[PDB]
């Protein structure tokens, strides 16, 4: 009872079966002559059913036998993974010898149920200036960084990385979607030389693959990041584990690609009608429970930095803060480079952040606002035309940016790979008297590349 | 300040021509790409 | 303990009692949740179908030769060749007073954990509206806590009308603060969500419930992690669960969440049983779609809710308020679906982004919102006391823009300016903080009287939070009757300003 | 024998078999055999099948189920008794007051009207309201476009057209609700009860809780009724001319493309009906006057988007003939009715329509409204002593026309007291060419507001 090459075109596949023996949907159907595997689609009847290549397109000749397994995809899962980069079939791809646990587990569970979400909103603290004031975390969030080519972000990645990782237990874990491979070995690479690959785990979609891999690796990342947070360690509640998008936008573009010849008819922009839903799947099982918590980092790309249009906006409706990176704030020299007037969090309230932090913000909010628009006028005529109000403004709003310079944790060779990770407190502290105005006296280069006030009052005296 | 009053005026003036000339335009878009559309549309469901 | 094993075995002998001469079908063909199947000729519909499985289905297109119905559950359960049955019914779903503090799915399933839930009463999903011959005017009206929406855009019981914006505008915290002003009210709500992130979901229970107003609300949610169908239907539910009050002459309010989106949902489905596509890809029915749903909830002639209790009920008349919301892109409202919206409300307001974002608390620009029911939707004092808010906004948003000017302008502009911006600054406010009506009518009269005329802008809601509390102590009896009744009488006003001015005298702000 | 049973059900399409020796023609009509919901047809497929769209709900409904036919198009009960009743597209009452009285049923179709009864003559309607009257006149057998938002008065307006064409010219009003929303047609009843002139009107409406095929065939219902009523011939012949109330035609348009789709037809350039200008003619043309009787009609009209060059307006254009247009500033200003006196625009605007000194002298008042128009604004900015006496005489004629276009309604009576005033021509046009003379420019623009002609206005005028 083994099926045969009935059709195929491009990228989707067709098989007969007897019609007693069916294959259900989304388990692995097994090349007679390859490893290449097929996934189910749809059923269409008469033992015949449509499905995608799992591996090359090659090789392929009608008539040709393939069997199954009649169980969904499943991948080993556990610690015998970390530091270690799997394909999308979980197969060792770093020619460091084979997997050694069989801890194997499938791929298509179902979202949490509502009973078990968190039953209390968390917050998360990364020791970063314009993110723990204006870029507030939940434990289990969901954060999207816009834009930044001029710039390391995988760096800002890592120093998350480092950021979690001395910070918990926690481990990471990345998945390669669509990955500029470039990018991709320059971080690896660099993790390596960070020595920090324990908490860390890897897969890789990398633009050379047909669209159901590049799709599936998102659902592999995933059902390791579950996995590794259910592991309850000696207390009954494992670590909360951390999660890095290559890109949200080509795991909808992975769907997008074959939809069409799936049968589906095109969508609003011609997309694929099911967007919103394996886009929800995607989401709803990325959350905090009762017992652990699970968060996740998206690199986010913008098409002509166009945001109106389905394929940001379905994400829109499910991240918690749009980190948008700043070109020119890096010409200014700034290291992290982030705009601090785009970026928000819906965690910005006063009963989770408490009254005087997000106060501090509404200040600086206003502050720097003010600024940005009188920067015409002060080119037109000067600042003396100005009166003597917003002068101070200008000199705190320049301080402010000066205060924002954070020297990286790690980068190995940026200033030292100095870490900062200063106490929210100490940041609190620093900006309410900048805004009162307490250090309104000093050259704003003693607040740059520098962190609490410590450092600037010490780098001021020292010049 | 009898001159920069009458400038003043002409300029309103002039925005409010403006004003007419890209609504017009914006009009004409409109239609066109919401015809573009509609045939990619009709198209790809013609194709099965 | 034995208890049960009496129980499970009388139970079954009440079973097998005959063999059933039923007419079903099989599956030929299975895609995401859509099923054709063949047999099953005779066949309601829209049937509610069930499967070998113990799921169910809903039949949509019935073809010459076939059926394609669409899964209710989860599909990835089915193959081909299992056999399908239809219940001989219609979708129906339980309503009841016990549904109030429960949470439930929209098939009306509990999902609050709170077990079963014994609704004596249940009812087809799908109805008609009543005859327009039952239909009476709307007069009284709906508090939301917020001064500019009850002075500018009044609500009455049985009214329809329309929260629109763009995204992360609060309108999901203008919906539920609405819902809290209900404390007194004595009527219920019911809120439906769409397509959410179950967090976001949970978080608004907490709220609600640290509130404790969900005992007499009730809500259900099509999450963003449940089929499309469920989520198409749900609205529909609510609406059958309000009409179920409405006709038991009561009078209550309902909110949707994200209409679009399960247009978008019905756009999903209705593309998958290959029906022709409209403009961007919509089938036409949606007007037909919306406008069926919202016309349901009304204010209804009490004759009607009369002859429906067949004498059980006499005095009222039942009523319901429909309180839908719209997610716009970048404002426009040229779009298919907000356009036919707009024709089908009584009224709508918009948020502006840029005001919440010059953090205006909240962001309504009340320059095109509209409620086209006249003062009936006020009370007798506010109804007298809107005018002066009207006329100085309207003043203000055609000439504010000499915000910088007037250091040579004439005086009369200058007053009318500050006049106008305090007044603007009046209306910032923060969720979870309802006015009473009270506390609107003393604000108002201190607006009209001016006697904020002369403070810094500042300051405004400093002054206003100190007069609040200042008349909430000294003249609770006072408060007390104006809410009691809302009328405006030469001695109340009398009153009220000497409460103003004492606490002028009284102590500083 | 006509019975035929179903065979196919998708959404409100419908279709059946019936007998390759019998099969009814399209537009014929479909009761099923054991309910109340009928059929129409709309193209043969052959094979003894046909398509046809349902009328209402379509729930419960199964395959195989017999239905009979009619062999001709719909038919509703039309007479006298009509008045004062609300029926629905099918003729069928729904006020709930008892059935129909009348025996007399007419197919809702016919042809185009003969190009032979086209009347050989173009008159204009006396209306009492002394703002279109000179401004934009009717034509008998005219299109009036009718814009505006809603709350300024539209009911109130067609109440006084009402009770005007009833009163002088014996006029018989028909009114339909397109796409109608329950509550202000509820309002518009309680309304058409307490103003005493519901026995003198017909009532239909569609509402937006129908399928579409219900909206459509609203429209073709009251224009029959009309059809009736002035071809129903008076002593001595020459039945009634009529005036016909349609609300928001567009979205007429949009039912007509809401069924083109469901019937799987590609869309227009814009994405309407391509057959669009088809609907809106077989509308139009039964829209005239005749050798025996006239129609007349109002229609309100809404343009989405803004788009005076979108096709559905633009295809409107080619039907109308007088435009009108509602004020929201006016109104504010507490001048009631609140039409522009100055975008109204009348294809009998000709001095070989009005007459020549009528022509000249709209123009002239047209001008001085203009005139002083552009003179708002330096008034406001540069104070008002700075300019021409002659100016400033134009300004206080111009206040004293605007003063002067309202009046009292026979309806506003029962509002605000206030019996409302009836004015013909040959009076307005004689005050008003007085008032261009500048012989009235000894008197304050009091005597002018609230008041019918000018010697009403002399009147008070001495009186004040
Ligand atoms: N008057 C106010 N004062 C303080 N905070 C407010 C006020 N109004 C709203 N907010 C805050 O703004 C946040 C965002 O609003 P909200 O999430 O309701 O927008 P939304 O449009 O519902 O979002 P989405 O478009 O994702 O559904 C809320 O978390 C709420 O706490
Ligand atoms: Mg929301």
């Amino acid at each position: 009872s083994s099926g045969r090459i009935i059709q195929i075109i491009g990228a989707v596949i067709d098989v007969e079966f007897e019609r007693t023996s069916v294959p259900k949907i989304y388990d692995a159907l097994q090349v007679d002559g390859t490893e290449t595997t097929l996934e189910v689609q749809q059923q269409l009847g008469d033992g015949v059913v449509r499905t995608i290549a799992m591996g090359s397109t090659e090789g392929l000749k009608r008539g040709l036998t393939v069997t199954s397994t009649n169980a969904p995809i499943s991948v080993p899962v556990g610690t015998a993974t970390l530091g270690r980069i799997m394909d999308v079939l979980g197969r060792p791809i770093d020619e460091a010898g084979p997997v050694a646990t069989e801890e194997r587990l499938p791929i298509h569970r179902q979202a949490p149920s509502y009973a078990e979400q968190a039953a209390s909103t968390d917050l998360l603290e990364t020791g970063i200036k314009v993110i723990d004031l204006l870029c507030p975390f939940a434990k289990g969030g969901k954060v999207g960084l816009f834009g930044g080519a001029g710039v390391g972000k995988t760096v800002n990645m890592m120093e998350l990385i480092n950021n979690i990782a001395k910070a918990h237990s926690g481990l990471s874990v990345f998945a390669g979607v669509g990955e500029r491979t470039r990018e991709g070995n320059d971080f690896y690479h660099e993790m390596k030389d960070s020595n920090v690959l324990d908490k860390v785990a890897m897969v890789y979609g990398q633009m050379n693959e047909p669209p159901g891999n590049r799709l599936r690796v998102a659902l592999t990342g995933l059902t390791m990041a579950e996995y590794f947070r259910d592991e309850k360690d000696e207390n009954g509640k494992g670590r909360d584990v951390l999660l890095f998008v290559d890109n949200i936008y080509r795991y909808t573009l992975a769907g997008t690609e074959v939809s069409a010849l799936l049968g589906r008819m095109p969508s609003a922009v011609g997309y694929q009608p099911t967007l919103a839903e394996e886009m929800g799947v995607l989401q709803e099982r990325i959350t905090s429970t009762k017992s652990g918590s699970i968060t996740s980092i998206q690199a986010v790309y913008v098409p002509a930095d166009d945001l109106t249009d389905p394929s940001p906006a379905t994400t829109f409706a499910h991240l918690d803060a749009t980190v948008v990176l700043s070109r020119d704030i890096a010409s200014s020299g700034i290291y992290p480079a982030i705009d601090p007037l785009d970026s928000t969090s819906r965690q910005l309230d006063p009963l989770v952040v408490g009254q005087e932090h997000y106060e501090i913000a509404r200040a600086v909010q206003n502050v720097l606002q003010r600024y940005k628009e009188l920067k015409d006028i002060i080119a037109i005529l000067g600042m003396d035309e100005l009166a003597e109000e917003d002068k101070l403004v200008v000199y705190r709003a320049r301080k402010i940016q000066r205060f924002f310079s954070q020297p990286f944790h790690v980068a190995e060779v940026f200033t030292g790979a100095p870490g900062k990770l200063v106490p929210l407190k100490e940041t609190i502290r620093g900006f309410k008297g900048l805004l009162a105005g307490e250090y309104d006296h000093i050259p704003e280069q003693a607040f740059y590349m520098v962190g609490g006030i410590d450092e600037v009052i010490a780098k001021a005296e020292k010049l | 300040q009898s001159a920069r009053m009458v400038a003043m005026k002409a300029a309103t003036d002039n925005a409010g021509q403006l004003i007419k000339d890209l609504q017009l335009i914006y009009n004409k878009l409109r239609q066109a790409a919401i015809t573009q559309e509609i045939s990619e549309i009709v198209g790809g469901a013609a194709a099965v | 303990p034995s208890e049960i094993s009496a129980l499970i075995k009388q139970r079954i002998g009440d079973l097998d009692t005959s063999a059933t001469a039923k007419n079903e079908g099989t599956i030929v063909m299975v895609s995401d949740g859509i099923v054709r199947i063949h047999g099953l000729a005779d066949a309601m519909y829209g049937e509610m179908i069930e499967f070998d499985g113990g799921l169910f289905g809903m039949a949509l297109n019935l073809e010459q030769d076939s059926v394609g119905a669409v899964v209710l559950g989860n599909y990835l359960s089915l193959q081909e060749g299992q056999k399908a049955r239809c219940t001989g019914r219609v979708l129906e779903v339980p309503v009841g007073p016990e549904l109030l503090g429960r949470v439930v799915d929209a098939l009306g399933n509990p999902i609050d954990g709170k077990g079963p839930i014994d609704a004596k009463l249940t009812d087809a999903v799908e109805k008609v509206a009543p005859g327009v011959i039952w239909r009476q005017s709307v007069d009284q009206p709906v508090q939301t806590g917020y001064k500019s929406v009850d002075t500018m855009i009044p609500v009455g019981r049985g009214q329809r009308e329309l929260i629109i914006g763009d995204r992360q505008t609060g309108k999901t915290a203008m919906a539920i603060d609405a819902i809290i002003a209900q404390k007194n009210s004595g009527i219920k709500c019911v809120y439906v969500a769409i397509g959410q992130k179950q967090s976001t979901i949970a978080n608004v229970v907490r709220k609600l419930e640290e509130t404790g107003a969900m005992a007499y609300t009730t809500v259900v949610a099509a999450a963003a992690a449940d089929p499309a169908a469920m989520q198409y239907l749900a609205p529909y539910s609510g609406c059958t669960m309000g009409e179920y009050f409405r006709d038991r002459g009561e009078d209550a309010l309902i909110i949707y969440d994200d209409l679009s989106k399960q247009a978008v949902a019905y756009r999903q489905i209705s593309l998958l049983l290959r029906r022709p596509p409209g403009r961007e890809a919509y089938p036409g029915d949606v007007f037909y779609l919306h406008s069926r749903l919202l016309e349901r909830a009304s204010r209804v002639s009490a004759e009607y809710v009369e002859k429906f209790t067949n004498g059980a009920v006499t005095g009222k008349t039942g009523s319901l308020t429909a309180l839908p919301i719209i997610e716009t892109q970048a404002g426009d409202v040229s779009a298919f679906v907000p356009t036919n919206v707009i024709s089908i409300t009584d009224g709508q307001i918009f948020l502006e982004t840029s005001l919440f974002n010059a953090g205006i608390r909240p962001a309504v620009n009340a320059g095109i919102s509209v409620s086209r029911v006249g003062g009936s939707a006020q009370t007798k004092i506010i109804k007298k006391l809107s005018g002066g808010i009207r006329t100085a906004l309207a003043q203000y948003r055609e000439l504010a823009a000499f915000a910088q000017f007037a250091s040579d302008l004439d005086e009369a502009t200058r007053k009318q300016l500050e006049h106008g911006q305090r007044v603007t600054e009046l209306m910032k406010q923060k969720q979870y903080a309802p006015y009473s009506i009270a506390d609107q009518a003393v604000s108002v009269y201190a607006s009209n009287e001016g006697y904020m005329a002369d403070v810094e802008v500042k300051k405004i809601v400093d002054f206003d939070a100190a007069l609040i509390a200042y008349f909430r102590s000294e003249y609770a009896p006072l408060m007390k009757q104006i809410d009691e009744t809302g009328d405006y009488n030469k001695d109340i006003e009398a009153a009220i300003k000497a409460g103003i001015e004492s606490f002028k005298a009284t102590q500083t702000y």
